[PDB]
């Protein structure tokens, strides 16, 4: 994504495909390495009533 | 292979080249199990020494009953002309 | 719900026959392969400059083992042996006794790193977050017995890597 | 060593042979130089070479024996050989052309100084000339391998193991028994 | 007590198969010494074959000695074809092992095993 | 004269790159490092056994087609003659005879390999 | 002062082989989305020196089963015949100006096969035997067109003199009248020089290393640098045949720069073909040079005999 | 002395030429060889360090034991190591090659390749990452860098 | 709650078929170019 448009055009002509639209080297479009803290959901047995284990 | 005497002398020659048999007791009517005191595998390698000498494949059923050098020379004489 | 790969019959008009004959005699698909290889010649390679550039990792990464402490100096391991009960290779060997203040602590906490399978069952079985499998992966030794960690080496790994292990547990602990 | 450590076990090996020796390999490698020269045809010196695992079992059985403290052991092989037919057995196991010739004592040390002028590990020296042509003395008063429980292995069992390396391919796979043994004394 | 055979009806055919197998090993041993370039004599290898045969010499069950003939033919096929190496053939010659203590006194000296 | 000097030079510093290849490093020779390579396990038999050639008829017919470029090779010089239609007819006769030979070797499946 | 001319020939075409190893590894790397060597020197410019020092301080390992005389003679003859096929090449002046330099190139191609061949025989190994008889199967496939193509291209030259081939291409390149011969000669030189898709002798995946599988470092160096000297000489020869440049008799360095950059582009073309194709099975090699290239080569031989007669354009032999 | 300086610079030259031209061999056993292929992959890229495979042992410099060494292949491992010319090195990759690993108490597994070959670098992991393997290779290069071959020859 | 989830409208369309874009000239054009180069070289 730092290639010159001469090399970019030669490369697109040589592969026959558009390569800047689908780059295999990853850049700022990917997810952040630091994420907000999650709040994970609980399951169906996390209840206080009608939760007999034998049932 | 021509006469029986050369076959018998050659049998006794191979059996005295065989080292577990003491040649002092080796007579033509000497038995291997009860006289010379040999294992069965000793008699089996005796028969394979006979195949190394004479050169014909001896089957199992007729080599079991070869319990003396006289039976050996008689079986080689049966499988030959002499 | 299924497709026939390679069930194409070629066209038999003179146009397509002449096109395939030019492909055969003048090597069109060979020039296609050369063009794709020449197209990769003019790209930026994916070669990161190790050891100055590092492969990207996550805060779940399982590397070198370390024994953690509480934020007072007290070690966390209370000798409960779940980490060696769940260890799939029996790499952990624990021997314990009440120490001089009556506290349940270990005298022997050995991890054989050359039996260890780096699956992290010990860090998920530990009820007090004592044993963890930290972020270090560049700890290759020149002798085999340097990869047989006692309690002292694991506590020194904790004291070495605590300023990162605490942050990775702070980043991940809600998923656990 | 006997006077500064009086309880030391001092061991006398005769001439040790093995895969990494400089005794049978040395005798092998004079098919390169010429026709294996020998002082007085190598027939005025007698050797009894000992195998290396015999010496090793002797050292370990001297470690385990408390009665080996302060002794002086003489580790020799079971058979004594002249040097001529020793070298002839070496060249017969390796299947090399054995054509010996007499070299005198004043001239086979000039060959010794010719190869010790190298800065590397020398191919030979005049000291090695003196020690290949020194007879293995007989010391019956000292205990041996038989007094430490080590059965001495003769040369005709391990010489193929040593000297298979020096063979060419055309006789590389011949056996241990496909050779006449050397003459003992 | 009515069991199904493997090859042998009784001990006569069983001893015939043991005998043929010892014949095949006795014929094989010089080739095994030659092309593995073993550093043993041919008599020494034949005595090892005799020792490995006499080790099983106390069996009186035809099915068990049928399986011993079967496993001996398998090891023979692994030896004729070069599927064993020099290590696998010399593992019958326990050469790196120490002679174990035999009498009561030396077994008492070295350890606790009866 | 210059050709012999050039060949002697090339052979000399091709064999002085070998005599400083064998004598310069340190050797530890033992009779398992010099064993034949057979991907780790011991080789079954010798490599001097007959290695049966499948392409043998093509190998013989190469000896009969390699003579053709001892015959077709004077054609840059044979074009310099003053009886030129005769030369052209005989040249096309030689390449045609090579081609008829190759056609006959095709049609009886001689260019295919055996088995 | 001819021995100095021999040294200034054959030492830079060892240094060109050395840096061809680096050019091969780096162009092969960037075509494989990676880098080549850049750590050992400044952007890898000292990697071949490390490889050249490394192979001559490593233990040479003459094998036990090897017939030692042919085993040593094979890399010596390899590097000797690799060096001595550069002497009739006009640069614009050859070292030894031969009247029949093309036949010298062809005969010393035919003698260079015995290096591979005696290396595969002498090193008494099974994979080496397969790699030697695959060189037999490859050489009987390419030699049956390598001479007819090279015959048909010189029917426009007039002789077998490589220096006259500069005068032949003074107006037009000889790839314009003979591009089927050119594109067939290029594949015949790929198959001659044991380069991919026609590796087939140092087969990495079928064999382990083929003929030089027993050759440890030192003797292995003289097959590898021989092979790379063969590919640089072969692209210089292909350039002289089909892309012959302008020659000024008063400025030879113009021609030298021109055929240098053309042969470098064909060397990069060899590296770029080796970086892109699967490898033939070595019978499909033989069913290519016999069933496909050989009929068309005979046809173009008929055409290139008859066509200088057809247009009164027979070139002079002087 | 001058000769100590000369043998020191020649030690530096031969150690440079040996650590900067390491040729490993195409030899993997188990899951670690997939990661060793990832160390050959374009992200970590062994070939920039001069590290490139040669399939024959005669033309290889280091043997990366990458995977599990069983009993059935231990003589093949030993003969492959023996057919490498000196100087040859061993990098042990992963837990099974180091000390038996996850199959340590098994009937069929050699408990570490150091029972078979002399091992220089132990690379830990199951598998170690390709970055960790490349770390072990660069540590092997640092081990070759501080060799003192000609100095010890000059002093003996 | 907070959880790794797809967005509300879902992810975008993803290409998964063959795209070999059929480039190059036809057969007659390449043979015309080749025969024209032959004629120029011959002249
Ligand atoms: C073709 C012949 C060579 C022509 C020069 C060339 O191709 O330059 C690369 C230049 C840039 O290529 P790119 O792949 O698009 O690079 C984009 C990067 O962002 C540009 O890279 P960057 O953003 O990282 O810029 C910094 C870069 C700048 O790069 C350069 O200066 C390139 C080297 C020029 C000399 O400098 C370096 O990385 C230092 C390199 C030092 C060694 C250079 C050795 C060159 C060979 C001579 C010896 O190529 C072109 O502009 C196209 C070719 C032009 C040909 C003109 C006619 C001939
Ligand atoms: C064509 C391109 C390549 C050209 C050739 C390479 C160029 C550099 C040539 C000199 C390199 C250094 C010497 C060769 C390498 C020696 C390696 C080695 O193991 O040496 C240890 C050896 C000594 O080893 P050792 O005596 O310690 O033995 C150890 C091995 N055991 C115990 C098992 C026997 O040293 C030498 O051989 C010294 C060689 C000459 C040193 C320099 C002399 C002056 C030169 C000016
Ligand atoms: C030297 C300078 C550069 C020259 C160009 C070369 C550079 C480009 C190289 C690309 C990479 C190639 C790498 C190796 C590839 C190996 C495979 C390969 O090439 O196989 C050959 C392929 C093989 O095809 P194939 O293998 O698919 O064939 C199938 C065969 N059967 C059916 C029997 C199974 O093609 C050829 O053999 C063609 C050879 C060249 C043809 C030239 C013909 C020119 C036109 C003549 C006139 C035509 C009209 C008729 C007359 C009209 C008169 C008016
Ligand atoms: C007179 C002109 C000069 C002629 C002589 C000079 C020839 C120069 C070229 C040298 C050729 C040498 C080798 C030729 C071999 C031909 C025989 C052959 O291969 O026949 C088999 C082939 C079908 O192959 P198949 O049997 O299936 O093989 C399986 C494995 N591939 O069968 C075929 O493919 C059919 C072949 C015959 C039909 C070809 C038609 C071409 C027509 C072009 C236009 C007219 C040209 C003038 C000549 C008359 C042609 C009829
Ligand atoms: C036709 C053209 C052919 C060209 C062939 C050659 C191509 C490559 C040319 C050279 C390219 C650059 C080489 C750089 C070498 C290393 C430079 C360097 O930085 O070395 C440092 C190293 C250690 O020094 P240190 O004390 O650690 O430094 C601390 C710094 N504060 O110290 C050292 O390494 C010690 C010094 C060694 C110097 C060696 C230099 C390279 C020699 C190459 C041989 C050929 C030279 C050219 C011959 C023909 C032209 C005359
Ligand atoms: C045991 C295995 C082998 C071990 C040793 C290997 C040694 C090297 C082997 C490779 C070299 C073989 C050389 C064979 C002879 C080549 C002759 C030659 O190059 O001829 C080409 C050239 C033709 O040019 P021309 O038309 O004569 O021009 C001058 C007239 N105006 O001719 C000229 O320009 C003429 C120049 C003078 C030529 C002198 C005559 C040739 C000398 C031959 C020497 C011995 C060759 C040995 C061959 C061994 C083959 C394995
Ligand atoms: C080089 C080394 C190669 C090693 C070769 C390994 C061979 C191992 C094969 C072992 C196969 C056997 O042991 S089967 C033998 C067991 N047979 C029996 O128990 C039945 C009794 N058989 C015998 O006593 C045999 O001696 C005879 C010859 C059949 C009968 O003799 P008895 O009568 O007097
Ligand atoms: C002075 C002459 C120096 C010659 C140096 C020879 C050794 C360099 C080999 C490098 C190499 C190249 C070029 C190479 O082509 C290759 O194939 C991909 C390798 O890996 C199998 C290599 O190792
Ligand atoms: C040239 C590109 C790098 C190749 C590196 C191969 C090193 C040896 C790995 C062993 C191996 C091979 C040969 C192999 O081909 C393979 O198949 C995918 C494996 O996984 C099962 C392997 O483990
Ligand atoms: S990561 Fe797994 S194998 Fe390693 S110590 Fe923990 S539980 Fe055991
Ligand atoms: S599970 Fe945790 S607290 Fe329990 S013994 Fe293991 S490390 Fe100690
Ligand atoms: S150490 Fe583990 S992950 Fe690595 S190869 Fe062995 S079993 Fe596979």
């Amino acid at each position: 994504a730092s290639a010159t448009r001469l090399i970019q055009g030669l490369r697109n002509w040589a592969s026959g495909r558009d390569l800047q639209a689908k780059l295999q080297l990853r850049y700022q479009e990917i997810s952040k390495r630091t994420q907000p803290p999650p709040k994970l959901p609980v399951g169906p047995s996390h209840r206080l009533s009608n939760n007999y284990y034998c049932a | 292979p021509l006469t029986l005497e050369g076959i018998k002398d050659r049998v006794l020659y191979v059996l005295k080249l065989y080292d577990k048999i003491d040649p002092e007791k080796l007579s033509v009517n000497s038995h291997f199990m009860k006289d010379l005191g040999l294992d069965s595998l000793d008699q089996v390698e005796i028969i394979m020494a006979m195949e190394d000498e004479f050169g014909f494949e001896i089957p199992d059923i007729d080599a079991e009953k070869l319990m003396c050098p006289q039976e050996i020379v008689d079986y080689i004489a049966d499988k030959k002309d002499v | 719900t299924y497709k026939y790969v390679n069930l194409r019959e070629p066209s038999m008009d003179m146009k397509s026959v002449t096109d395939r004959a030019a492909q055969t005699l003048l090597w069109t698909e060979l020039i296609r392969g050369l063009g794709m290889t020449l197209s990769y010649l003019f790209r930026e390679p994916a070669t990161i400059n190790y050891p100055f550039e590092k492969g990207p990792l996550s805060p779940r990464f399982r590397g070198e083992h370390a024994l953690r402490r509480y934020p007072s100096g007290e070690e966390r391991c209370i000798a409960c042996k779940l980490c060696e009960a769940v260890c799939p290779a029996q790499a952990i060997t624990i021997e314990a006794e009440p120490r001089a203040d009556g506290s349940r602590r270990t005298t022997r906490y050995d991890i054989d790193m050359t039996k260890c399978i780096y699956c992290g069952f010990c860090q998920e079985a530990c009820p007090v977050d004592a044993i963890v499998e930290g972020p270090n992966f560049e700890f290759s030794t020149e002798t085999h017995e340097e990869l047989l960690y006692n309690k002292e080496k694991l506590l020194n790994n904790g004291d070495k890597w605590e300023a990162e292990i605490a942050a990775n547990i702070q980043a991940d602990y809600l998923y656990r | 060593v006997r006077e500064t450590f009086p309880e030391a076990t001092i061991i006398k090996p005769a001439d040790i042979f093995g895969r990494e020796d400089r005794f049978l390999n040395y005798f092998a490698n004079i098919r390169w130089f010429g026709g294996v020269p020998l002082i007085s045809l190598g027939k005025k010196t007698v050797k009894q070479p000992v195998y290396i695992v015999d010496v090793t079992k002797g050292i370990i059985n001297a470690i385990k024996d408390p009665d080996a403290r302060g002794k002086t052991f003489a580790f020799v092989g079971p058979n004594r050989y002249l040097l001529f037919d020793l070298v002839q057995y070496v060249f017969a196991v390796a299947h090399r052309p054995f054509l010996p010739y007499p070299m005198p004592h004043f001239a086979y040390r000039w060959i010794g100084r010719l190869f010790e002028i190298s800065p590397f590990e020398p191919w030979t020296t005049r000291d090695k000339v003196e020690r290949i042509h020194t007879t293995d003395r007989t010391l019956p008063h000292l205990p041996g391998l038989e007094d430490l429980g080590v059965q001495a292995t003769p040369l005709e069992l391990k010489a193929i193991e040593v000297l298979r390396r020096h063979r060419t391919y055309r006789w590389l796979s011949s056996e241990i028994e496909d050779v006449q043994p050397a003459k003992t004394v | 007590t009515s069991v199904k055979p493997i090859f042998s009806r009784d001990m006569n055919e069983a001893k015939r198969r043991v005998r043929e197998l010892y014949r095949a090993w006795y014929r094989e041993v010089p080739n095994t010494v030659h092309l593995f370039q073993l550093d043993i004599s041919v008599k020494q290898g034949r005595d090892k074959v005799r020792e490995m045969f006499k080790k099983n010499a106390h069996v009186t069950d035809p099915r068990v000695v049928d399986l011993l003939v079967i496993k001996g033919k398998m090891e023979l096929e692994e030896t004729i074809n070069v599927w064993k190496q020099r290590t696998h053939v010399m593992r019958f010659f326990h050469e790196t092992e120490a002679p174990r203590p035999k009498d009561f006194l030396s077994k008492f000296y070295v350890g606790h095993d009866p | 004269m210059n050709l012999m000097i050039t060949l002697l030079t090339n052979f000399t510093l091709a064999t002085l790159l070998v005599t400083i290849a064998f004598w310069l490093p340190q050797l530890n020779v033992y009779s398992e490092k010099t064993s034949p390579y057979e991907c780790g396990f011991d080789p079954m038999g010798s490599a001097r056994l007959p290695f049966s050639m499948k392409f043998f008829l093509v190998a013989i017919t190469f000896l009969l087609f390699d003579l053709e470029i001892a015959l077709l090779l004077p054609l840059p010089w044979a074009s310099q003659t003053t009886n030129l239609n005769t030369m052209l007819t005989m040249a096309l006769l030689l390449i045609f005879l090579l081609a008829v030979s190759l056609a006959y070797e095709w049609t009886q499946k001689g260019l295919e390999w055996t088995e | 002062m001819f021995m100095i001319n021999v040294l200034t020939l054959i030492i830079p075409i060892l240094l060109a082989v050395a840096f061809l190893t680096l050019v091969e590894r780096k162009v092969l790397g960037y075509m494989q989305f990676r880098k080549g060597p850049n750590v050992v020197g400044p952007y890898g410019l000292l990697q071949p020196i490390a490889d050249a020092i490394k192979l001559f301080i490593k233990e040479p390992l003459r094998p036990a089963t090897s017939s030692i005389s042919m085993f040593i003679l094979a890399p010596i003859l390899a590097l000797t015949l690799a060096l001595t096929m550069w002497i009739p090449l006009p640069m614009p002046y050859p070292l030894i100006n031969m009247n029949l330099g093309v036949l010298f190139m062809l005969a010393m191609s035919s003698l260079a096969v015995y290096s591979i061949l005696w290396s595969g025989w002498a090193s008494n190994s099974k994979y080496a035997l397969i790699g030697a008889l695959r060189a037999v199967a490859q050489t009987i496939s390419y030699e049956v067109t390598l001479a007819i193509i090279l015959l048909s291209v010189l029917l426009m030259n007039g002789s077998f003199t490589l220096s006259t081939l500069i005068i032949t291409q003074e107006q037009v390149w000889l790839i314009f009248p003979a591009w089927p011969l050119a594109m067939m000669w290029f594949i015949s030189t790929l198959a001659e020089t044991n380069r991919a898709p026609f590796d087939l002798t140092e087969g990495e995946s079928e064999l382990v290393s083929g003929f030089n599988v027993e050759y440890a470092a030192g003797p292995f160096a003289l097959f590898f640098m021989a092979e790379y000297a063969n590919i640089i000489m072969m692209n210089i020869f292909t350039t002289t045949l089909f892309l012959g440049a302008f020659h000024n008799p008063y400025m030879p360095e113009l021609y030298t720069i021109n055929f240098t950059i053309k042969s470098l582009l064909l060397s990069i073309t060899f590296l770029w073909i080796r970086a892109s194709y699967p490898r033939f099975r070595y019978d499909q090699l033989m069913h290519l040079l016999w069933k496909n290239f050989l009929p068309l080569t005979l046809a173009l031989c008929m055409w290139h005999v008859s066509l200088p007669i057809l247009l009164s354009s027979i070139p002079p032999q002087t | 002395s001058r000769g100590e300086y000369v043998v020191a610079k020649l030690d530096d030259l031969i150690n440079w030429a040996r650590r900067s031209s390491l040729w490993p061999m195409t030899f993997g056993l188990a899951c670690c060889a997939v990661e060793m292929m990832h160390m050959a992959a374009p992200r970590y890229d062994m070939d920039r360090f001069g590290v490139v495979f040669r399939a024959s042992p005669r033309q290889s410099d280091v043997m990366i034991v990458a995977g599990t060494l069983t009993n059935k292949m231990a003589p093949a491992l030993r003969k492959v190591y023996d057919q490498m010319p000196e100087p040859r090195y061993v990098v042990s990759m992963g837990s099974c090659a180091n000390g038996g690993g996850y199959y340590h108490y098994s009937y069929s597994v050699v408990r570490g390749c150091d029972r078979i070959v002399p091992v220089d670098i132990y690379v830990p992991g199951c598998p170690p990452t390709a970055e960790a393997l490349l770390y072990g290779i660069l540590q092997l290069q640092k081990k070759i860098k501080r060799e003192k071959r000609l100095r010890i020859w000059y002093r003996r | 709650v907070k959880q790794d989830m797809p967005p509300v409208g879902g992810y975008g369309p993803i290409d998964y078929k063959r795209n070999l874009p059929r480039r190059g000239l036809s057969g007659y054009s390449m043979f015309a170019v080749g025969i024209g180069a032959l004629l120029f070289g011959y002249w």
